[PDB]
């Protein structure tokens, strides 16, 4: 009788959400057409008799991506009311991501929101997923948030985004997008996971063995760890937790709240013969740097916040040690003022592989979220590079010709070294 | 004649509960079709402490199971042993509180509560002359502790000479499980230091400890734990059910191990706890039970016993014993250690026997200590408490529902109140 | 026992008739030779209202037909299920109107009604207790909306104290089709006025946005359209034929429905409607019903319903339903949206359900409303009257026949009244 409801909004949104819908209609046995030859009613609508629908809403300006997944494989699957498809694309541009374009799209996804909220009954929270350094993706992301913030109120929203990279990238604009999305999603959104791309082509080049990643690799990881997340709602446990637990052990002040996931194990077929995979050293392996999906040192600051999901059949006692011998080392050192800083989650389902993917059947699984400290280091950098970009004004008529006044970088620059300062202000 | 009715709030105390109905229904003979199978009209005679008979000789339990999250009343229900509950009892909300105290307390809880207190009101007429409540709820999470607060206070606003059980985990030494449990164990030890006349504290590491190094288990699960707590209870109130050669109901209990109406926090523990590797190299008379009672590393809280001395120790024995053996052997008992009892209170045992014992054994006792040496896990709650209210940390999701700084200061001078009372009298 | 015969005038009139009598067939599982092949025992004991039984196991539908050019009763004549009519029956002149109302009025009306009044006084006198007549006819043109209007008044002083239906179409405000439109419209207005308990109206270009956005038809035709007015008749007739849980044939709902005798235009829709595509996934529940019942999209009128007052609501249901969920969900309706119904009306719904639904379908709905933002459409047909009465284009076609200046102006005096009539209780 819990709830809730799924939104993608740009490419990388649409993609990672094809990914995870993958894994979802996978996991409960239902064939790709619909029918299944009673919990998943927390993701799925009933159709009158022997037919599901998923819960979804895949909103891009460009209409190429619905238009594959039209022509996809999951064609039969969902309803099509709920593939709402614009007529020019943004361009990498913030401005018509949120101003220009985009405002005449918003009140046909607002009526599918409220229609899709009219057939349940005790609806905790949405999961958009979206990226950064995109036009659409990120201004319609941000008018969307503001929009619901101000709406439905008090319930829950938790997003995924991906992290533009310090020394990899695709487009030029992406500093002005991370710091005007980061300017004006700072107030509404309760929890944003952040996951970098590179990262995830380092741990795929060094554990997994693999020497060349196509797309669709991070995005199996990464709906791998959505799966992982959500499998506490989807089934049951000795020890549970649900979508509105998170906000009261990961977020401290109303402004910090930016974690970083991981998971593991990241093995293959051939490395999982010869080890026997107990609980300590997985949860060992939680901390090896290497294995953190964000391109940033945790050993440059502490860790304020840690929680911990597992999944496959553990005992708990083992569970205790293990954090105990945890702490008591010297390197993973931890903030002051927190002295109990572990929330843990255990579920008896053990996870599913797919079929032509990378996993192997391996029997547990464990899923990390960190608050940590060292992140806003690579702010910083971030920060840095938007200095470069307004030291000589560049770009910037091709963002003041539609609709906006110079006065905002500087506010977002001011808002940022402010994040900034408060977080090393709390951390010395 | 004497009569309790059964409250169960939280998942925790919900899953502690499905053990102890368990227990008492295996201990019984009933089946759980609700038609009865015991063998002697011992256990028949005296049914009514918790049972109901209704229409055609189907017995029902007297519990109403109380939470916010549906799915620990689904794992109840559709799992065995769910069918003799009568599913009028069932109350429950959609929303949930997670760990927020506030939302355990202040918002939900006015939702839920008029409609928990008129169904347990209609348990309370339907009955004769009940002489307690009990609940069991945890101490860490938010609906359990906040929705048991609620209820403890509702209750002892409208019944003020019942007596109240309460079966409370208690936040742990070495690692926690939740992040914001400080506020929780502080705000719930200030309203539990008000309204309730006995209670208990049980640690989840001393419970490891015990089914590590005597039991020598290898895969504990939670359900094992919960059967411990239950062997515990069903320890406590098996006097009220069968006949005694010097019996001890709960208010005798109560009026046997307070000096002070403050300080009514219990240490318990069971014997005897045996392996089935070394089973055969013991032997069981009372000085084996006696023995493993008086026990340093055979206590249920992560507090080494011998820390201070005590204040009382209550002893209930299951099994045909022999009198003369038990209480020269509690003297010699009292006689061994000098330094562990307070001199003021001459005369630090009190003791109780019972005829049956649990099914296969013969011999079984529960120890009940009000010590003082517990003063040392107040301690550690309350100097990390401190240490989260000089940084003001978390506390916005409590102060956006409607809680005030003023709530944690009072708390925070009613626990060093609290230990005080506890440094006064050593 | 009760009776009602058809009368077909003009050509919209007339092809919306065969679909009209094409679906009656169809509902009432009988064959274009008039021989019987249905399977139930209700579909004969209820057929006295709409057919009559000949000598030879014969039947024959009862219509009369009227107009002036004979092409269109060729066509109905050449096509499937034209067949069954009478050829007494099919009566018409040679010279036709060419859209003028005055010529209808006053000179085809002198040859052509005579004899119709004639047919239509032996077949009333055919039956036993009739209820009254239905007309299906135009407001655009020049035989339809004359020869109606004329056989009305004739009718309505033949026989005072039966009721009539009149399922008219009305002009469209974004592109016209006639030039000679508003003067014809007023004048059958104001013949509607005096002649006629209750009339529908229906917009053309209304069926065309349903029929794009919500069927999704690449190729809209007339025909699809006749099917959909049919719909709706047969959807409003179909409790005189079936029993149900609460039936209401037409003069309860003539009752129902006006609470002032002028206030007699309604609008009309149907339930539910749903592409070929998109068919499968939704449901066919009374809330989805219920939601895509009142919305400005499922009206087949060009008005806007949420630029004024609803007055009153009749949903006439079909299929087997739940009496208690629809209640409480026309009181959910109610209590959603007060803003938009009369303050002095309470409960300003009325429920039909019957029991046999359309076949094909697991349930339907069709919807009445009064509501009177429809003045707006008057307005926007009024004014424009006015400006041709500014220069006094195309009169001198309708003057030379026998008509003058002064009963234009008397009408437009009238339409002013009944538009300030609107305009008074909004
Ligand atoms: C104590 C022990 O190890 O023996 C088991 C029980 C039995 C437990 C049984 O309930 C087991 C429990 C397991 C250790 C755990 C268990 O699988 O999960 C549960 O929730 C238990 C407690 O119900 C389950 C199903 C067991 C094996 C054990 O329950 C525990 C660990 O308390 C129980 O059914 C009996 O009949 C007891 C009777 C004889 O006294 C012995 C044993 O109990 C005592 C008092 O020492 C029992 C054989
Ligand atoms: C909603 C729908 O598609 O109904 C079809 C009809 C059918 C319409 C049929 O008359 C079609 C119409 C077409 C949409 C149009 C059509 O080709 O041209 C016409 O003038 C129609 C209406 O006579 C023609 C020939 C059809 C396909 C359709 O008419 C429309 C589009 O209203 C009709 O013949 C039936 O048998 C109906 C039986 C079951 O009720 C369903 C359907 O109608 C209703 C009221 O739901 C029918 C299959
Ligand atoms: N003996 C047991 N203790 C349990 C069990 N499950 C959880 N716990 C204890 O729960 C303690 C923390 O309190 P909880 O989180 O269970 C109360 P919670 O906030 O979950 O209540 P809800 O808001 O109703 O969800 C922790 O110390 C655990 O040891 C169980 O099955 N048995
Ligand atoms: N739904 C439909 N509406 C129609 C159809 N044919 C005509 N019409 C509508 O009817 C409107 C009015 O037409 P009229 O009855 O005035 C034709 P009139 O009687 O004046 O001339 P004749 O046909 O020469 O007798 C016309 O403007 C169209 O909007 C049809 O097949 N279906
Ligand atoms: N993990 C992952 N990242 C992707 C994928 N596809 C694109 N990205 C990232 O998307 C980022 C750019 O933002 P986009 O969302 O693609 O741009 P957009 O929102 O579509 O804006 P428009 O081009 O105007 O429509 C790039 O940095 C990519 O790394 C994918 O399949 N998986
Ligand atoms: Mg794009």
């Amino acid at each position: 009788m819990r709830e809730c409801i799924s939104i993608h909004v740009g490419q990388a949104g649409v993609q990672i959400g094809n990914a995870c819908w993958e894994l979802y209609c996978l996991e409960h046995g239902i064939q790709p057409d619909g029918q299944m030859p009673d919990s998943f009613n927390t993701f799925f609508s009933e159709t009158g008799a022997g037919k599901h629908v998923p819960r979804a809403v895949f909103v891009d300006l460009e209409p190429t991506v619905i238009d594959e997944v039209r022509t996809g494989t999951y064609r039969q699957l969902f309803h099509p009311e709920q593939l709402i498809t614009g007529k020019e694309d943004a361009a990498n541009n913030y401005a018509r991501g949120h101003y220009t374009i985009g405002k005449e799209i918003i009140d046909l996804v607002l009526d599918r929101i409220r229609k899709l909220a009219d057939q349940c009954t005790g609806l905790q929270g949405f999961l958009v997923f979206h990226s950064f350094g995109g036009g659409t993706g990120s201004g319609f992301t941000s008018l969307l948030m503001e929009r619901l913030s101000v709406d439905y109120g008090k319930k829950s929203k938790l997003e995924f985004s991906i992290y533009p990279a310090p020394q990899v990238s695709t487009a030029v604009v992406e500093p002005y997008n991370s710091i005007l999305t980061t300017h004006t999603t700072l107030e509404h959104s309760d929890c944003a996971f952040m996951v970098d791309n590179e990262a995830i082509y380092d741990i795929c080049r060094r554990n997994l063995d693999i020497e060349r990643p196509t797309y669709t690799n991070l995005n199996r990881l990464i709906s791998q760890i959505v799966s992982s997340i959500t499998a506490s709602l989807r089934f049951d446990g000795a020890l549970n937790v649900d979508l509105t637990e998170f906000q009261t052990n990961l977020v401290p002040y109303p402004r910090i709240h930016f974690p970083l996931a991981t998971y593991a194990p990241v093995i293959s077929a051939e490395k999982a013969y010869h080890e026997q995979l107990s609980v300590a050293e997985i949860t060992n392996a939680c901390f090896e740097p290497a294995n953190q999906m964000v391109k940033c040192d945790p050993r440059h600051g502490k860790y304020m916040a840690c929680c911990l999901l597992y999944r496959g059949d553990v005992v708990p006692k083992d569970v205790n040690a293990a954090i105990a011998t945890i702490k008591t080392k010297r390197s993973i050192q931890f903030v002051d003022w927190c002295p109990t800083g572990f929330k843990v989650g255990i579920n008896y389902q053990p996870p599913t592989v797919v079929p032509g993917g990378d996993l192997a059947k391996v029997q547990r699984a464990v899923c990390m979220l960190s608050n940590t400290t060292a992140i806003a280091e690579a702010w910083a950098r971030l920060d840095h590079k938007f200095d470069l970009m307004y030291a000589k004004r560049a770009f910037v008529h091709w963002y003041v010709g539609e609709g906006m006044e110079e006065g905002e970088f500087s506010e977002a620059r001011e808002d940022m070294a402010a994040l900034e300062k408060d977080y090393e202000e709390v951390g010395v | 004649m004497r009569e309790i009715v059964h409250i169960q709030a939280g998942q925790c105390g919900n899953q502690i509960g499905a053990k102890f109905w368990e227990v008492i229904s295996d201990e019984h003979g009933i089946d759980p079709t609700g038609s009865y199978h015991g063998d002697s009209d011992l256990q028949l005679e005296r049914i009514n402490v918790y049972y109901n008979e209704a229409a055609g000789n189907k017995y029902v339990p007297r519990a109403i199971l109380v939470d916010l999250e549906p799915g620990t009343m689904d794992s109840v229900r559709s799992g065995p042993f769910g069918q003799i509950f009568r599913p009028d009892n069932f109350v429950f909300g959609q929303s949930g509180a997670g760990n927020n105290w506030a939302k355990g307390h202040y918002t939900e809880g006015a939702e839920l509560v008029d409609s928990v207190l008129d169904v347990v009101r209609k348990e309370s007429e339907s009955c004769d002359c009940l002489q307690g409540f009990q609940l069991t709820h945890s101490l860490g999470g938010g609906t359990g502790s906040g929705m048991g607060t609620l209820l403890i206070s509702k209750i002892r606003e409208e019944y003020p000479d019942r007596i109240m059980n309460t079966f409370s985990v208690v936040p742990s030494p070495k690692v926690s499980d939740t992040v914001v449990e400080p506020y929780n164990a502080t705000l719930s030890v200030h309203q539990l230091v008000e309204n309730t006349d006995e209670t208990y504290c049980i640690d989840n590491e001393a419970l490891y400890d015990i089914c590590f190094r005597t039991l020598k288990l290898t895969t504990p699960t939670y359900g094992d734990l919960n059967h411990l707590v239950s062997a515990t209870m069903s320890g406590v109130t098996t006097c009220l059910r069968f006949p005694g050669q010097l019996n001890a109901d709960l208010r005798k209990l109560a009026v046997n191990m307070v000096p002070f109406p403050r300080l009514h926090f219990f240490m318990p523990g069971f014997a005897p706890l045996t392996s089935r590797g070394s089973q055969q190299y013991r032997a069981l008379t009372v000085p084996e039970l006696t023995q493993q009672m008086f026990d340093a590393k055979n206590m249920m809280a992560a507090c080494d016993p011998r820390h201070g001395r005590y204040l009382t120790v209550a002893a209930v024995f299951r099994g045909r014993m022999s009198m003369k053996e038990v209480d020269e052997q509690m003297l010699n008992v009292q006689n061994k250690n000098s330094s562990y009892f307070v001199e003021w209170i001459p005369n630090n045992v009190k003791t109780a026997v019972c005829d049956i014992p649990p099914r296969g054994l013969k011999m079984s006792a529960t120890f009940i200590g009000n010590s003082t040496a517990i003063q040392e896990l107040f301690k550690r709650i309350s100097e990390q408490f401190t240490a989260m209210f000089r940084r003001k940390a978390f506390l916005h999701w409590y102060t956006g529902e409607g809680m005030d700084e003023m709530e944690f200061t009072e708390a925070e001078s009613n626990m060093n109140d609290l230990v005080s009372e506890y440094q006064q009298y050593q």
